[PDB]
């Protein structure tokens, strides 16, 4: 009345026998674990990886409250949660992680992973390649559930870094490795998203097929469902097709941009300027601003806007989406050697 | 824009 020595044992049984009640059953099981154990530390990673924020936040608070290992796990998962909610800035997160004097290989791995998630989500890609290389999962010796879930996390992050570097075959290979390594829906979702994204400029049908695969596994999750709607919306704008995925009832930057893109695609510039006139009023991270300038460049047919667009793609270190204003400058007959030079040089 | 995640 006892725990398995590896958390995957009970996970795999629940997924095999009771897949439609995984959350209900695991939420009950995890929240009754003794926080001092390796099972509870495993359950904390299970909950975060699944974005079961309710389960994870209770395990975090309990673990911090009252052993050595469990306290450390609670404290840096809490830093990840606070940073991902903007409760603390990156500087506070790094300062706190430093003050923890982290000892486990597991949390020294996760301390780097949580910064990687923050860089991805804030459109600040330049630090990621060097930071992810500091991770050495082979040092994780005791908890194999965590070594293997972290391995999946790293594959999906590597896939995103290769996408951001315009290394598209390698991007797809890493998400394919992630898919083969995992049974966690969250990682399958971002694997199919990233594979589909990598095909955006070359293969409409296969990009669509991957996003629709994402849709099929995301049915019952409104956030994941939204993501693939947004992915399909961007795909259809890139290819300047009729766009059945636009969200006209949204004031997010992501959805407003695609409204404008589609308006421009279909010769409704007054309506697009309205949208862009709404967008100038919102805080953009660098990568969002790069897209903003691209849209204004298309609306205005103004090369200066495409130059500003590549400036912020260079700043965010996005070597993929910069293909958009580069293609526009080409159509406007910009010097090929100029475009080669801009590709060569780097933001510092 | 383009959704991203991991
Ligand atoms: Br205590
Ligand atoms: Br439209
Ligand atoms: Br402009």
């Amino acid at each position: 009345d006892k725990t398995f020595n590896e958390f995957s044992s009970i996970v795999n049984i629940v997924k095999s026998q009771y897949p439609d009640r995984e959350y209900e059953l695991m939420k009950d099981y995890c929240l009754n674990l003794d926080v001092k154990t390796k099972a509870a530390r495993s359950a904390l990673e299970y909950a975060d990886a699944n974005m079961f924020f309710e389960i994870e936040d209770v395990l975090i608070d309990s673990m911090i409250s009252c052993n050595m290992k469990s306290k450390e796990y609670g404290k840096v998962y809490k830093i990840h949660r606070e940073l991902s909610n903007s409760v603390i800035t990156e500087f506070e997160a790094v300062k706190r992680l430093g003050k923890l004097n982290i000892k486990t290989p597991e949390m020294n791995s996760f301390s780097r992973l949580l910064l990687l998630y923050h860089y991805l989500s804030t459109g600040n890609f330049s630090p990621m390649a060097q930071l992810i290389k500091q991770i050495d999962l082979s040092e994780i010796s005791e908890n194999m559930y965590i070594r293997n879930t972290y391995q999946t996390r790293v594959h999906v992050l590597m896939s995103n870094i290769k996408l951001n570097e315009n290394s598209l075959e390698e991007c797809r290979e890493y998400s394919k490795k992630a898919l083969e390594s995992t049974n966690i829906l969250r990682f399958q979702v971002f694997s199919y998203l990233t594979i589909g994204n990598s095909l955006l400029f070359s293969n409409y049908e296969l990009a669509q097929e991957n996003f629709l695969k994402g849709l099929s596994i995301s049915v019952q999750n409104e956030n994941y469902n939204m993501i693939f709607q947004q992915a399909l919306c961007f795909l259809n704008n890139v290819w300047r097709k009729e766009n059945k995925w636009i969200n006209f009832e949204s004031d997010s930057i992501m959805d407003l941009q695609e409204q404008a893109h589609c308006f421009i695609n279909f010769n409704e510039n007054s309506k697009a300027k309205e949208v862009l006139d709404k967008l100038d009023l919102l805080v953009h991270n660098d990568n969002e601003l790069a897209m903003h300038y691209y849209l204004k460049g298309r609306l205005e047919q103004n090369k200066a806007c495409f130059y500003s667009s590549i400036e912020y793609f260079k700043k965010s270190n996005d070597k993929f989406l910069i293909r958009l204003p580069l293609l526009e400058l080409q159509k406007m007959g910009e010097n090929q050697k100029l475009l080669e030079l801009l590709l060569l040089l780097e933001h510092h | 824009g383009m959704p991203r995640g991991a």
